[PDB]
């Protein structure tokens, strides 16, 4: 259903035959990003839902695989697995954790 | 020597045609669709080629396929032994075998 990733596609009449207009999504304006695939807080490892951990030169964000959306590190959207003795290429980073600001206040 | 078959055929009119793609021809496509699918992964088949660390497109491969990515980052080294062990199995059936 043609290059690129497949999202519709139409018939149209031909003598003695058939044409299909794929349309596809194709991806445009790369960019370079540092990144991990574990963050080691408190002792734990941490590994992403869905996504992928990225990095500018000072900051660590995670965000989907097809598109630059970067978004902060939280316990929302990553999961704890074992410790930070294991994993090769763990970095160090904290995570957020939405219940101490509402339990504060 | 002695006549080859080759040759009789030739000389009744019947030829044999070379290919528009040579053997180098072949192996720089094939070196290219390897290079490419290692450094990476699927994102070169449908549009520019974008890098990506080969323990985390790994990763990616068995999220795929329903497990979780820590099963990965935990048992690295035990699945690189076990690709490489795969690989030498191959490579002595092929030495052996010729079926
Ligand atoms: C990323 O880095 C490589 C090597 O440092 C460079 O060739 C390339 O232009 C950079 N940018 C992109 C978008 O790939
Ligand atoms: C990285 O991103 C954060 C958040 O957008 C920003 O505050 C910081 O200045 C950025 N650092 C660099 C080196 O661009
Ligand atoms: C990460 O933090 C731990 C403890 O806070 C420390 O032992 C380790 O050396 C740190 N890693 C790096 C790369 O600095």
């Amino acid at each position: 259903c043609g290059k690129g990733y497949h999202l519709m596609s139409f018939p149209q009449s031909a003598p003695h035959g058939v044409v299909f207009l794929h349309v596809t999504y194709v991806p445009a304006q790369e960019k370079n990003f540092t990144t991990a695939p574990a963050i080691c807080h408190d002792g734990k490892a941490h590994f992403p839902r869905e996504g992928v951990f990225v990095s500018n030169g000072t900051h660590w964000f995670v965000t989907q695989r097809n598109f630059y959306e970067p978004q902060i590190i939280t316990t929302d959207n990553t999961f704890v697995s074992g410790n930070c003795d294991v994993v090769i290429g763990i970095v160090n980073n904290t995570v957020y954790d939405p219940l101490q600001p509402e339990l504060d206040s | 020597a002695a006549r080859d078959l080759i040759c009789a055929q030739k000389f009744n009119g019947l030829t044999v045609l070379p290919p528009l793609l040579t053997d180098e021809m072949i192996a720089q496509y094939t070196s290219a669709l390897l290079a490419g699918t290692i450094t990476s992964g699927w994102t070169f088949g449908a549009g520019a080629a974008l890098q990506i660390p080969f323990a985390m497109q790994m990763a990616y491969r068995f999220n795929g396929i329903g497990v979780t990515q820590n099963v990965l980052y935990e048992n690295q080294k035990l699945i690189a032994n076990q690709f490489n062990s795969a690989i030498g199995k191959i490579q002595d059936s092929l030495s052996s075998t010729a079926s």
